[PDB]
């Protein structure tokens, strides 16, 4: 096969989610001893200093 | 008749390690070393050739 092409390794997509034609990942949090909004508040925070 | 012909041919003396244990991006090639306190540290190389 090599006499008719090369073979290279590559990183590529994986599953392209498409919300609203809109490629977008997603970010999975598990947070169950605190209570929710208070956590999605401090979530608030550290994402938008950081 | 027909008749298959297996050849085995040593090469030049490198570096070897399980196949299994070998990373690939395609534009870095690694592996993981165990330390000596069982710390899992990572570590590139380069490749040469594999088989079997």
């Amino acid at each position: 096969l090599a006499d008719v092409a090369d073979i290279k390794v590559s990183t590529g997509p994986s599953m392209l989610k498409t919300e609203n034609a809109r490629p977008t990942s997603w970010i999975y949090i598990d947070a169950r001893d605190r209570d929710m909004v208070s956590v999605v508040h401090d979530l608030q925070k550290a994402i938008a200093e950081k | 008749m027909n008749a298959w012909l297996q050849l085995n041919t040593a090469s030049e003396p490198m570096l070897l390690i399980p196949s299994q244990a070998l990373i690939d991006t395609g534009s870095e090639q690694r592996v993981i070393t165990v330390d000596a306190d069982g710390r899992f540290v990572p570590k590139r190389v380069a490749v040469f050739q594999a088989s079997q």
